[PDB]
């Protein structure tokens, strides 16, 4: 009745759904002239602050992955926001697009990693110096809990999402209904729904952060 | 508590200065409104039929074809501004 | 029908996994509240480093909500 | 005193003649889109003092494109049948 | 396509070539996975 | 400062106005009786409903 | 769950990769420095 | 002036502004002191 | 070698909808035409139904009361702070 | 009836989410309690940040419990 | 009847909670201790916060029971 | 029967509401244990309050627990 | 049907696992809150031995429902 | 048969023996964060009995993880 | 029989006790972990209490542990 706003559009038998993913490609221009108008400077400001603060503990060859963390973490946090308004798609909710943004990624870390750094990214399996009763006990976890790492990274912001979505829906419906009934029960619900809009106005941007977070601080390790 | 109560005191002057700035606002729009007090006149039915009748001249022999586009854009807008008053009228019943 | 009642149970189960996030609000509104007490000065980064935790912990919460009607409404 | 003119200057006796000079093809529709963008772009945008018109109306556009998107699965709902 | 790889591929050369060779990788192993996946469920759909 | 009205439409105006109410006062006569039992002989077939389901559970 | 009916995944996939390592590594490789 | 300029002209005008492209190939072509 | 910009855009109403469009139909309707027949076109749309009422009415409503809130609170603040990033980047090159 | 004993059931094993409440309302009040023994001074911005703890939490045990109520009969 | 199984059930199950008074009230007099033996100056005070705190999450988990309750008399 | 297993499994579920009236014994007496070790000169008072947290968190999980009894016995 | 019915009280169950998660996860930013605070000049360390825990205990509680996933839907 | 019902019900059921090994893994972090702050030049030590107590933590909280795989695939 | 599913049932349900277990752990390592960071001339006797703790939470889990493996095993 209601996961209908996360099926797959095609207004017709044509390929669609890869327009509502490059649309926010243009909420974001690029400038030429030396200044700009207000929406660039902002949001190159914006910038400028935002990886002088995250790219300083990585090392000299690590800070080569600044576009790519940025421009993650800027494309979702479009697309996590408009996805807010009321008809619109989360092309991240397909849990699909999530797996084939977090793979490869991680992938591509642990292989620099094991390609340099072999018998010490190897090491980073045993703790320096643990008791020597457990060692098995300990090499097995820490591998496991190691592929678990995309996993994780992409089914958290994919469910996180989507839980807010269903939320809203369903305070709304139940709104109309009890307007149904009675007035002020309708206005109880719609600042309970003010206070979950700006909730998920908040996580859409959280989430990102965590995202080209971990992945920054995977690079940390094993570059 | 009571501070709250006299806060909605003053709330309700404010209430008074909101409806004392939306007037003036109002008495503009009224100054548009007040035209008729009464139905409009029957005197210019003559002009408006020997208007239509001019409209159908250029029509009917295929003169109003040499116009440009933005003058028949506006004379559709309008007729469907007249039209939508139809389904005002169905909003009454 | 029995399908439904299950369903219901099912729901009725999921429900609790709130609590974690209940403790770790509580828990960190404490910590903050103590490393202000005995630091006025840093407020804002303390209040920052407090939100970033309740919305790791309301993500948890709503995981759970979710897949409770996930399952009653949408199997 | 010209053969192209604003679709707004052509009359409509000779529309056909204005839709007959103008090309069609698809880099002649590249290079209608882009005409589109940048009026918008340098008439709204590109300010020294831009607000929120100059942004809010690409919103409330792919609102309502995005409400025509789903009108099908809409018509299941109205309230009042005979409308 | 010529105005297209001369707005796409000479700045983007560098990045492909030198950095991004072990994502490319990454990315063929996602196709592996989503490949297996669709199939399998082709499979079990083709069944019922 | 009000501009007077190009009186063609004046005219078209309120003509139509009064035309819609007559449609709709005659839509709202002719139309309820055809609901009404429509939707009584529709309740005829849920309490039928209910008590098969009533013998045929 | 409407993620699970698999026939659409290869678009989504191609298409996010599209944007993710093409528009905006344009884009934002043209910001500037103070 | 300024606003009629661009960053080619400060290449022109201002040649120790310059992000050079070789002891630092990548974006945003220097480091982050 | 580029050319400077004007201070302000086309003004618009509501801040979203241009007045270009009042004034051409000043001619004939002058004042009052643009807004009864914006409020005839949405009794329309909701007189037939094409636009059905649901949920997701009030959460744009909410969305967009949340907006009109904070520009309406923050606008010229962040103007000025733009304006100021500007002049600042200019002083501090000149 | 078994749907009526599966909405029961949910009901009740739903209304457990107030342990979140609960933990985290004791946790909040020690911190106070700290915090303060430490410095009497700031006790106004304090136990403002108390109440801020106090509401939040109420907050998630009232979400528990508004959906138990929701699926209790009403669904 | 089953339904009136689920009724004794449901009643029951529905005070899993009081765990969280038990937490609680812990850590509050575990934080009064530490107060009056870092500062006896405040024992009235900081035995006021306390009855707060025992107040509110015996109310919570006593409103739990009256959920059980009314479960049980459904 | 069906009131047999009802009652049965219900008091086997009321009697959950006590870890957490445990682990808060537990907790207030680590809490004891630390103001003491800095104040060691208000013993007393420190005991009479930790004891009377006891008294009241036993008295919870004792009445969860009378729960379960009449549950047995409804 | 019950054959199925069983796999939805099953996930139902299975899905608190993430309690857990929740409590580790405001517990460490606790302290990372008081560890930033006594120490202000350490905040990158002990922000970088913060989210480290936070991936390991969010982990722990994921795996469960996908654990309750696959139940349901194999 | 109601048979496999069960055993699936009680795998699901069972797998709850990790949110110990959460929440006390993430006090442990805690603690470590604080007795890392307190005294920088210990580091070492610390991370190793950090890493003791993660790992033991670990560990019986999976049991029940591979219990329920167990009792599943086989009894 | 159903005899074999509410073993099941209680088997996997009785197996929560380890919760507990985990959780006790990793207060126990956290405290230490402070204890230590501050009053480094004490090793050998930390540690020995240390050890105890574990042994005692892990036992009290255990018991549970081992006596639903009982339940199951036996009856
Ligand atoms: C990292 C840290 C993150 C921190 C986040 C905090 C915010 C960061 C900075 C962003 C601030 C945005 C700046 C801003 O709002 O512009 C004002 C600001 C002031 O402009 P100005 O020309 O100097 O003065 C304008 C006056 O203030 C004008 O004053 P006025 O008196 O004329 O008022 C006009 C107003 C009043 O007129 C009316 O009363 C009309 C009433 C009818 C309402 C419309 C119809 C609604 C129908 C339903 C209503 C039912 C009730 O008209 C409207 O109502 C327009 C609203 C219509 C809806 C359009 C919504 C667009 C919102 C865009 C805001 C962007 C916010 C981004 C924040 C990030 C997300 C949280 O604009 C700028 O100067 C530059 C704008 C820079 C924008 C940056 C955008 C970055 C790119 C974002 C892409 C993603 C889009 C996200 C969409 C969601």
């Amino acid at each position: 009745n209601l996961f209908a706003s996360f099926i797959a559009p095609t207004m017709m038998g044509l390929p669609i759904v890869t327009l509502i993913i490059m649309f926010p490609s243009l909420l974001f221009p690029t400038p030429k002239r030396l200044i700009n108008n207000r929406t660039i400077s902002i949001q190159q400001w914006l910038i400028q602050l935002t990886s002088k603060q995250m790219m300083a503990i990585h090392n000299q060859k690590g800070q080569t992955w600044s576009l790519m963390l940025m421009s993650l973490i800027m494309f979702i946090g479009s697309t996590n926001i408009l996805g807010l308004l009321p008809h619109s798609f989360t092309p991240t909710t397909q849990l699909s697009m999530n797996l084939g943004m977090a793979i490869p990624l991680w992938s591509a870390t642990v292989f620099t990693g094991f390609r340099y750094k072999t018998k010490t990214s190897l090491a980073h399996f045993l703790p320096q110096g643990t008791p020597a009763l457990l060692i098995p006990m300990l090499v097995i976890i820490e591998t496991i809990s190691l592929f678990i790492q995309p996993v994780a990274l992409a089914v958290r912001l994919t469910a996180n999402i989507t839980a807010g979505h269903l939320l809203i829906h369903l305070i709304g419906g139940a709104t109309l209904a009890l307007l149904n009934i009675n007035t002020m029960t309708a206005f109880i619900t719609f600042t309970i729904l003010i206070l979950l809009t700006i909730l998920e106005f908040a996580v859409a941007l959280i989430q990102a952060y965590v995202f080209t977070l971990l992945v920054s601080l995977y690079l940390h390790d094993n570059t | 508590a009571q501070f709250v109560r006299n806060l909605a005191e003053k709330a309700p002057v404010l209430v008074n200065a909101a409806v004392t700035y939306s007037k003036p606002r109002l008495a503009t729009f009224w100054h548009y409104a007040k035209v008729e007090l009464v139905p409009p006149t029957p005197a210019e039915i003559p002009t408006a039929i020997q208007s239509l009748k001019k409209i159908v001249n250029s029509a009917q022999t295929g003169s109003f074809k040499q116009l440009t586009v933005k003058e028949a854009l506006l004379n559709g807008l309008v007729a469907t501004e007249v039209l939508m008053w139809f389904y005002v009228g169905e909003i009454i019943a | 029908d029995i399908d439904t009642a299950a369903k219901f149970i099912g729901a009725g189960a999921a429900t609790v996994g709130v609590a974690g996030s209940g403790a770790g609000i509580g828990t960190v509104f404490g910590s903050l509240i103590i490393g202000y007490a005995r630091n006025p000065s840093l407020k804002q980064q303390l209040f920052s480093y407090a939100i970033l935790g309740f919305a790791l912990s309301e993500a948890m919460g709503l995981f759970c909500l979710m897949v409770a009607f996930l399952i009653l409404f949408a199997m | 005193p010209l053969k192209d003119r604003r679709l707004l200057e052509v009359k409509l006796g000779e529309l056909p003649s204005w839709i007959l000079m103008r090309d069609f093809t698809p880099s002649g529709i590249a290079g209608a889109f882009q005409r589109g963008y940048y009026r918008y772009y340098n008439k709204y945008v590109n300010v020294k003092k831009g607000s929120v018109a100059g942004l809010s109306m690409v919103l409330a556009a792919y609102v309502v494109f995005n409400y025509c998107r789903s009108y099908k699965e809409l018509k299941h709902e109205r309230l009042r049948k005979y409308h | 396509l010529q105005s297209l790889i001369k707005n796409v591929w000479i700045p983007l050369k560098p990045y492909y070539t030198q950095v991004y060779q072990e994502i490319w990788v990454g990315m063929g192993l996602m196709g592996f996975i989503v490949y297996k996946i669709r199939s399998a469920d082709k499979r079990s759909k083709a069944l019922k | 400062p009000p501009v007077q009205v190009s009186p063609l439409i004046k005219l078209g105006r309120y003509s139509a106005l009064f035309l819609g109410v007559a449609y709709g006062a005659k839509r709202y006569n002719y139309l309820k009786p055809r609901a009404e039992e429509e939707r009584r002989i529709a309740a005829e077939e849920k309490k039928k409903q209910d008590e098969l389901k009533r013998i045929e559970r | 769950m409407p993620q699970l009916d698999t026939s659409t995944w290869f678009i989504t996939i191609t298409s996010m990769i599209m944007t993710l390592f093409i528009l905006f590594q344009l884009k934002i490789s043209n910001y500037s420095y103070p | 002036p300024f606003d009629q300029m661009t960053i080619e002209d400060l290449n022109e005008v201002f040649p120790e502004t310059k992000l050079d492209k070789k002891k630092y190939p990548y974006w945003p072509h220097r480091p982050i002191e | 070698p580029v050319p400077p910009l004007p201070e302000h855009g086309g003004k618009v109403r509501l801040g979203l909808i241009p007045e270009e469009f009042f004034q051409f139909l000043y001619p004939k309707t002058g004042v009052t035409g643009p807004y009864v027949l914006g409020t005839g076109l949405i009794l329309y749309l909701l007189s037939k139904e094409i636009y059905v009422i649901t949920a997701e009415t009030f959460s744009a409503i909410s969305t967009i009361g949340v907006l009109v809130y904070i520009v309406k609170k923050y606008g010229a603040s962040i103007g000025a702070f733009a304006d100021k990033l500007n002049e600042q980047k200019i002083a501090q090159l000149e």
